[PDB]
């Protein structure tokens, strides 16, 4: 309002067209991304099949951050509209089955999406 | 049969062989490597000095004083000394990452010894003109690589399902990877906050590929074989049937039946049992949320008096479980969980350093931004601590008696704020859905373009 | 190599840089820069060993030290640019041809260590920083292309770093004991670096977006045992030194992988030998190359200098000859070939610059 301001992931000097859009409306920075899918590949434990599931998962997870458990059928919902496509190409469509029958035992989501999910997959798997 | 000493003096020649061979054979992959290096060198260094033929860089040419002497007697030579005009620098900074929450972080070879225990069979054969005396010999001139037995054992030396290779597997080993590695506290694999895995309580509630998943899927389904065909794909009613016959931090409690009474952790803890602990639905200890219909920052709401923020899974009623698309809502006690910080500019302090200046007007008691970092223990803030203090000054600031979170290498802006003893700005930590959270908020009203600063020492007291 | 002359600056301070300009017409004569106190100093080389003073800029600031220096050109004018940075973290483009400091860029958050042109555009300049990180400027456009560090990048100062003959990859090296590669010819890099030329202020109002590379494409702690003070690319190869006394030649993997197939996971390095020396034992220390990459040069703390023949078989056989003079007996901070070879310049604690000539 009166003073040069920077920008706080260059220092770079902040000119007059402005601090209108955040430096960090980073819901999901960028290296918090790779960090973790970096970590779940270190697992020398795990599938390379479960791994590509849990992936995706956490990607979408930090991409809209859910933080309510009322939220997760939402959000399993959301993750095969959106990341179905990547599940059928990977072949990755029995793993993440594994998903919702284990997300089921957390007591997350119910029976009527651990299959209208498995539904709607299929449903968009014959459209290619 | 044939002397223990003889053997051990094999082991020692054989081993003394093979070394040396390799001695040898790794002595030229170097030398082969050099030269088909420095052919590449050349390769690359004649594009380079190519590209710089096709230049006509001009000659540099020559202009208070200044002067330089020779010592080997050659003429002392003066020439004017140009000023570079002044330039101005910013506060020191080092480097670190962008947070939006909290971040977790703890405090003879193989080879040889098969081809020696080979080429020491070869002779046991030869002999005769995979034997138990060799391993003798060998533990013997290495006593320590293991005994006669571990040699032994040493030299003879996780399913997927999607995959060529799928079994028929337990259904409750299908799942282990989801099971071990998944937090039901904040719905990621191999999460950054929560380091005790989950409790085995809480994840409960014919190919290898179908086999396998008719056993995960009956733990779920259980005999609606009908629905477990369904899901199958490759299967009926039927076929299914007939396979079938043939202050301390928030830690989830469970102890499978018993009470949440003084014996339980979180009663000790002195902590209230959350949504994510495994005890009875009506524990007394539970935490059970507010009923509002709004506001709930106010000694009327039980949440804000117990210095907690709403719980979008049990506040039904005030707004906080509702409107996900949105940070401003009828509650005004979730700001830490769903992030609603207020936008920050970054510049050199006014009194040092760098500071935090907010870029709106803001009203008292209103949250600014959650304090962000690393969460590490007590004994890795010591550590980290030593080194710190070499610099006079520190991020740290405690969480609880358990965890520290420490801005140095991560963070979010709000640690840009300097320390006063006449802030305008206080800090608080939160319990939040099950997590200590710092928030910052303002002690006074402030105005557009004000600098932040509250007072450390208060965080500094886990006295 | 004769020694054939020695030099000293009026202000008595140690000398970091030198640095011969590798751009110099064939035919100009050979031109090289020194850094040092808050000054930097440009000198012409002649026959029977005469240095000829040409140019001197002191800071404005008494309190900047010189770290380094680097010569560049533009692309447009021809002109040789000498870039020069130090301890106030601020890097200024100079214009011997003008005697103007054209350019400077203030950002780093901390000293700057090295300064590094790209092999191929004149424009891209890398420097090393004590804030822990590197940063890839455009100096055409005035523009911030990348910031290599953070979650996986150095934890401690960053005190050296060097581009590969092509220009395709960077090596970084510090005080965390860390050697680091940062490829630069991926398509996100490519990506930011056309998009940097294409950045055009007045035509927007929002800024030029820098990339942050969080990540190396390789990185080892387990080479040397302490800070790495200086690396340099030999080939596909790395050239690098700590200070107990030798330059270690390593590469990433194991010793028949390919620098370019190599894996940000690899966990693997091959140590292909090494040049011993002694007394060397003090920090920021740096060897140089020749610009055919034939010979290695370093100095010592006690004023011996180092020049090794790298045509050869092995570091074992590595031919070693030590130049030596009663007269020099400083800590000799860094070397600087012509680019032909036929000198050899070395500076040093005590304001002293001693050239060596060949044949
Ligand atoms: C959080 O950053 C702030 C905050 C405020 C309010 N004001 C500021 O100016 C800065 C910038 N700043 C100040 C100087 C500085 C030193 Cl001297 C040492 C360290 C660290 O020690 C705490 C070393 C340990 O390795 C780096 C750091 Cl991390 C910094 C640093 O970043
Ligand atoms: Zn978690
Ligand atoms: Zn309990
Ligand atoms: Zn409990
Ligand atoms: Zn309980
Ligand atoms: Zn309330
Ligand atoms: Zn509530
Ligand atoms: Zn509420």
């Amino acid at each position: 309002h009166n003073r040069l301001y920077f920008h706080s992931d260059t220092c770079l000097p902040l000119r007059p067209q402005e601090m209108e859009v955040d430096d960090e409306d980073e819901k999901d920075p960028e290296w918090l991304r790779e960090k973790t899918i970096t970590q779940i590949e270190e697992f020398s434990d795990v599938n390379e099949g479960e791994k590509e599931v849990m992936k995706l998962w956490n990607l979408h997870v930090m991409k809209h951050g859910f933080i309510a458990d009322n939220q997760m059928n939402h959000a399993c919902m959301l993750f095969v509209e959106n990341y179905g496509q990547k599940i059928i190409k990977k072949n990755l469509c029995r793993n993440f089955m594994l998903h919702l029958v284990s997300m089921h035992d957390f007591n997350l989501i119910s029976i009527m999406s651990i299959d209208k999910a498995v539904t709607k997959l299929r449903e968009m798997q014959q459209k290619l | 049969e044939k002397g223990p000493i003889c053997w051990r003096k094999r082991v020692k020649s054989e081993y003394m062989r093979l070394r040396q061979l390799k001695r040898f054979r790794r002595a030229d992959e170097v030398k082969s490597m050099f030269n088909s290096n420095r052919q590449k060198i050349q390769e690359r260094t004649e594009i380079l000095n190519q590209e710089w033929k096709q230049r006509r860089i001009q000659p540099v040419h020559i202009m208070r004083e200044c002067s330089v002497t020779s010592d080997l007697d050659f003429p002392k030579q003066v020439i004017p000394l140009k000023t570079l005009n002044a330039v101005a620098s910013v506060p020191i900074m080092y480097s670190w990452s962008p947070l939006q929450q909290n971040f977790m972080v703890e405090d003879i070879n193989d080879e040889i010894f098969v081809e020696l225990v080979n080429a020491l069979g070869q002779l046991d054969r030869r002999d005769e003109k995979p034997s138990d005396k060799i391993f003798e010999a060998i533990s013997s001139m290495f006593p320590d690589k293991g005994t006669a037995e571990e040699l032994k054992e040493k030299y003879k030396e996780t399913p997927n399902i999607d995959g060529p290779n799928a079994k028929s597997v337990q259904r409750e080993q299908s799942l282990h990877s989801f099971h071990t590695l998944f937090c039901r506290r904040c719905f990621k694999y191999d999460c950054f906050l929560h380091p005790f895995h989950a409790t085995p309580n809480t994840y409960k509630r014919w190919s290898g590929a179908e086999a396998s998943m008719f056993r995960v899927l009956i733990g779920t389904y259980y005999d609606n074989f009908c629905a477990i065909a369904r899901l199958i794909g490759t299967k009926t009613c039927r076929q299914v049937y007939e396979f079938r016959v043939k202050v301390y931090n928030y830690q989830p409690c469970d102890h499978p039946r018993q009470p949440c009474d003084n014996s339980c952790p979180c009663v000790i803890a002195q902590n209230f049992c959350e949504k994510f602990c495994q005890c009875s639905s009506e524990c007394q200890n539970r935490f059970p949320g507010c009923r509002c219909k709004a506001q709930c920052n106010t000694k009327q709401c039980p949440c804000y008096l117990a210095v907690r923020e709403c719980d979008p899974d049990l506040c039904l009623t005030c707004g906080a479980a509702d409107h996900w698309d949105s940070k401003n809502v009828s509650c005004k006690n979730c700001s830490i969980q769903r992030g609603s910080k207020k936008h920050l500019l970054l510049a050199p302090s006014d009194v040092a350093g760098w500071g935090i200046f907010i870029k709106d007007p803001v009203q008292k008691n209103e949250f600014i931004s959650e304090y962000c970092g690393e969460i590490i223990s007590q004994d890795e803030a010591d550590r980290r601590g030593k080194v710190y203090d070499k610099y006079m000054c520190s991020f740290l600031f405690n969480l609880n008696n358990d965890f520290v979170v420490d801005a140095t290498r991560k963070g979010n802006k709000i640690r840009f704020a300097n320390h006063s003893v006449n802030p305008n700005c206080y800090a608080k930590v939160m319990m939040v859905n099950g997590d200590h959270r710092i928030g910052i908020f303002a002690k006074r009203a402030i105005q557009t373009g004000e600098e932040l600063f509250f007072d450390y020492r208060y965080s500094q007291a886990d006295a | 190599f004769k020694c054939v002359n020695s030099l000293k600056e009026d202000h008595n301070q140690p000398l970091f840089g030198v640095q011969f300009n590798w751009h110099s017409k064939e035919g100009d004569p050979l031109v090289f820069a020194t850094v040092g106190s808050n000054r930097v100093t440009l000198y012409e080389c002649h026959s029977q060993g005469e240095i000829r003073l040409l140019q001197s800029y002191v800071d404005a600031d008494a309190d900047e030290n010189f770290y380094t220096c680097a010569w560049t050109y533009d692309s447009n004018t021809s002109h040789p640019l000498l870039a020069v940075a130090g301890s106030r973290g601020i890097i200024r483009i100079i214009n011997p041809i003008t005697m103007q400091c054209i350019k400077h860029y203030v950002g780093h958050g901390n000293a700057i260590n090295e300064l590094k042109f790209h092999p191929r555009d004149p424009n891209l300049l890398l420097s090393v920083s004590k804030d822990h990180a590197l940063r890839l400027w455009n100096i055409q456009t005035d523009t911030l292309v990348a910031i290599f560090g953070g979650v996986e990048g150095h934890r401690d100062e960053v005190l050296s770093a060097d581009y590969d003959l092509l220009g395709e990859k960077i090596m970084s090296c510090g005080m965390d004991h860390s050697l680091k590669l940062w490829r630069i010819n991926s398509k996100r890099m490519m990506n930011a670096i056309k998009e940097s030329y294409d950045y055009n202020p007045n035509k927007t109002n929002r800024p030029f977006i820098s990339q942050k590379i969080h990540f190396p494409d390789f990185s080892t702690r387990d080479i040397h045992r302490n800070y790495v003070d200086c690396v340099r690319w030999l080939g596909d190869l790395i050239l690098s030194k700590s200070c107990e006394n030798a330059i270690v030649c390593w590469k990433p993997g194991k010793m028949e992988d390919d620098i370019d197939k190599i894996k940000p996971s690899e966990s693997n390095v091959t140590i292909l030998g090494r040049f011993d020396y002694s007394q060397c034992d003090i920090w920021y220390m740096r060897f140089s190359m020749d610009f055919w990459q034939k010979m290695l040069a370093l100095g010592n703390q006690v004023g011996k200098l180092y020049v090794w023949d790298l045509e050869v078989e092995d570091p074992h056989k590595a031919k070693c000859t030590t130049l030596t003079h009663h007269k020099c007996g400083a800590a000799i901070r860094q070397t600087s070939f012509s680019r032909d070879s036929s000198i050899l310049i070395a500076v040093c604690d005590d304001a002293s610059i001693w050239r060596w000539d060949r044949l």
